[PDB]
């Protein structure tokens, strides 16, 4: 069985330049062939036999590579030659390679939604912790109940990078039952990025 | 001497089949007339490990409306023989064919193959090429057409 | 290598799974296929000696 | 042209099987392979098996022994031989096995393989879910009372997808984000749904979150506002 790595995961890279993907195969063997996923359309066949183009593949995909590692290349790199990427020998596949969009640091502004008591006369409430409008996409969002670390109880989902503002959403929950919540009254969430030089946390005590 | 493709220390095994047609699925003759299409799941049947007159019977179906290179609107048929039928032959080659999904185990399978008939002529005509004669050449020495 | 006029007769018998009077090896049992490792190939196998039916 | 029509979207409960099917046309269908792949979310592709038409020998992966199975349709017309219909039959469903189908052709050549693949089907989803059709309810957001602060709504416990939710129906397009929907507690989903406003017209207007379950018709109106 070969088995097939690439590198990087993501790569952050600004348009005009180039930008040069890796596959590295496990045994010594002959040719790759290369896909393109465009974010849900239908993956379309881009490099073929490690150099050819199939039909409709523009220039500016230029396939190389040789004996166990094995190359592409976008000499132009364009806004819409943003993808992800997965590379193939007879059945057996890689994992991706995903494009994104270069920005600067940013902050996100910091909220907390209190539990309402329209979710807990149903018996379970929900306290949203919420970010909006931030980049890098990797963030380290904790919290805390009346000061004291919880888990097993959330579902975070992270958003995609805007075609507008080119930025990044982040929503967790913390659904507990309606006996947990009445118990305790410190609630604050915890904010952590490469872009801010101090924790920040917000509040809300409950009852108060 | 298929270890020596795959490895020493592998198991190997065979299956039978997986379906199709009775042209893919079993062993299709021509002998004496008839269309003998015959059950050949206890031939592929063992596997192996790395460590007299007892024969094998193979049940055998007949069909007389036979359609071979399955072309659209046509069909043959044979007329029947009128006697009974016996045949003599040799089994020189096999064509297996190979599974490979991708996990890790070490135990490779591999089933008897059908239906395209360039694996028969290619089977024999492997050791030919054909190829042309040009006669005219030139060369260069000393010799001077002599004014 | 030895230029030939005429190939050898190969008599023409329609089969599957099994090559039936076939031509034989010379020394030792020969697998034959074209890219191994693809499953699509088919793998050609051939005697050195007959097995009768 | 090569098309590839493949059908379809199928919702079922695990322990059951599908049989999904793919049409081809404009080339001669006795003659090409015909691959059957499938997308995991979080595994990526994963080949299930291939057919070869003009005899219908198959074989399928060895992880997928047991449960796999295909067959295919061939036109018999001696005035139009171009058209053919593909199939395959996927049993022993759990619900693991949600994924998008595919249903893969080459394409024309001369010195290449088998496997790159040229013309893609659009895909189908095989939902494989023990929960039932449920309408979702709705919950407001707001703050108490300058700054921007975030309204919004909460859809909380549907089944199946897709809810399709306006604001002030619908102008109120801009500083709206919406959430992919929430993974599975107890088997159903949850989107959340917020628009960022200015401070001052919390206490000013009456928004509205205008939750659209279209498979159960369900239909709910939350006034948000500054409680
Ligand atoms: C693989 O090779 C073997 C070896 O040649 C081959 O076996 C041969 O099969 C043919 C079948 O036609 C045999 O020919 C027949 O032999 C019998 C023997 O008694 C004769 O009676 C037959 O004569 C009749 O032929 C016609 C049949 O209707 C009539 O028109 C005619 O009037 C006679 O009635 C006929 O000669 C042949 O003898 C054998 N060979 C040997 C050495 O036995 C086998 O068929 C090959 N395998 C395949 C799949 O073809
Ligand atoms: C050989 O092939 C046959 C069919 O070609 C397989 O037979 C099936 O066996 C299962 C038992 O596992 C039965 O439930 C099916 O009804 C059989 N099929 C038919 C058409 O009767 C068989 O599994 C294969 N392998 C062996 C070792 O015999
Ligand atoms: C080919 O032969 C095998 C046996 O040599 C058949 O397998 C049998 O299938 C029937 C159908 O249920 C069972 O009752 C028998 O018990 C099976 N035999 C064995 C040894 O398991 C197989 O079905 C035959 N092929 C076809 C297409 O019928
Ligand atoms: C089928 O196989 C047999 C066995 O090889 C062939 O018969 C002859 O067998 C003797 C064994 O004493 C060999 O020495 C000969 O070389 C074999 N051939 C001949 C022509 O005598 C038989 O010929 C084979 N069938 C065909 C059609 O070749
Ligand atoms: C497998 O066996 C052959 C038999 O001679 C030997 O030459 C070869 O080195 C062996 N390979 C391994 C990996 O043991
Ligand atoms: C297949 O192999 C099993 C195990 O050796 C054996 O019991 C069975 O009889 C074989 N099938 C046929 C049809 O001979
Ligand atoms: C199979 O091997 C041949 C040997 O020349 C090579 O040209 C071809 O690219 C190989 N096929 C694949 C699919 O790698």
């Amino acid at each position: 069985e070969i088995v097939l790595t690439q590198s990087p995961g993501i790569l952050s890279l600004s348009p005009g330049e180039t930008a040069t993907l890796f596959c590295k195969a496990s045994q010594g063997g002959n040719a790759m062939t290369w896909y393109q996923k465009r974010r849900g359309q239908v993956p379309r066949l881009l490099i073929y036999d490690t150099s050819r183009r199939a039909s409709g593949v523009p220039d500016r995909f230029v396939g190389s590579g040789s004996g166990t590692d094995f190359f592409l290349t976008i000499n132009k790199l364009d806004r819409e030659d943003f993808a992800v990427y997965y590379c193939q020998q007879f059945e057996f596949f890689g994992l991706g390679s995903e494009l994104e969009v270069h920005r600067t640091v940013a902050a996100p502004s910091v909220f907390i939604f209190p539990p309402s008591d329209e979710q807990l006369k149903s018996g379970t409430a929900s306290v949203v912790c919420l970010l909006n409008n931030f980049y890098p996409r990797e963030a380290k969002v904790q919290w805390k109940v009346d000061n004291a670390l919880q888990s097993g109880n959330s579902q975070e989902s992270v958003t995609e990078q805007d075609s507008k503002d080119s930025t990044y959403s982040l929503s967790s929950t913390l659904t507990l039952s309606k006996a947990d919540y009445e118990k305790h009254k410190v609630y604050a969430c915890e904010v952590t990025h490469q872009g801010l030089s101090s924790p920040v946390t917000k509040s809300f005590n409950r009852g108060e | 001497q298929l270890r020596k493709h795959f490895g020493n220390n592998t198991i190997i095994r065979f299956a039978n089949s997986s379906g199709g047609d009775l042209e893919v699925t079993t062993h299709s003759f021509n002998c004496g007339g008839e269309f003998f299409y015959c059950n050949t799941s206890g031939l592929f049947n063992s596997t192996w490990i790395s460590n007299s007159n007892d024969s094998i019977t193979l049940p055998c179906r007949i069909k007389m409306i036979i359609n071979m290179w399955q072309r659209i609107g046509q069909a043959m048929y044979a007329p029947p023989i009128q006697g009974v039928i016996r045949c003599v032959s040799n089994i020189t080659g096999l064509i297996l064919t190979r599974d490979g999904g991708s996990t890790n185990s070490t135990t490779e399978t591999f089933r008897p193959g059908g239906g395209d008939m360039r694996d028969n002529w290619r089977s024999e005509l492997y050791k030919y090429k054909v190829v042309k004669i040009e006669p005219l050449g030139v060369a260069p020495t000393r010799c001077k057409r002599r004014v | 290598v030895s230029t030939v006029q005429c190939t050898h007769g190969i008599k023409p018998v329609l089969s599957t799974q099994l090559l039936l009077n076939g031509s034989l090896a010379e020394e030792e049992v020969m697998i034959r296929s074209e890219n191994i490792t693809n499953n699509a190939k088919n793998i050609l196998v051939q005697f050195n000696t007959p097995v009768q039916i | 042209q090569v098309q590839l029509v493949q059908s379809g979207a199928v919702i079922k409960t695990p322990g059951s099987s599908v049989k999904i099917s793919c049409r081809a046309s404009g080339y001669n269908f006795r003659d090409y392979s015909i691959h059957w792949v499938r997308l995991i979310p979080d595994k990526g592709f994963e080949w299930i098996g291939w057919i070869k038409p003009l005899w219908g020998a198959v074989s399928y992966a060895r992880q997928l022994q047991g449960r796999v199975s295909m067959t295919r349709q061939l036109s018999q017309d001696p005035d139009d031989p171009d058209w053919g219909v593909a199939y395959m039959e996927f049993s022993g469903l759990t619900p693991a096995d949600t994924a998008e189908y595919f249903c893969v052709r080459r394409g024309s050549c001369d010195y290449c393989g088998d496997f790159p693949w040229q013309y893609w089907c659009q895909g189908t989803v095989v939902v494989v879910s023990s929960a039932s059709t449920k309408g979702p309810s709705v919950f407001p957001l707001a703050p108490s009372s300058g700054g921007t602060a975030a309204l919004g709504c909460l859809v909380k416990d549907y089944f199946p997808e897709p809810v399709t939710v306006s604001w002030n129906s619908g102008a109120l397009t801009s500083g709206v984000h919406t959430f992919p929907a929430v993974l599975q507690s107890s088997g159903l989903y949850s989107l959340s749904s917020v628009v960022t406003v200015p401070s001052s017209s919390l206490g000013t207007q009456t928004y509205i979150c205008n939750v659209n379950h279209k498979p159960s018709n369900t239909k709910v109106d939350k006034k948000v506002e500054p409680k």
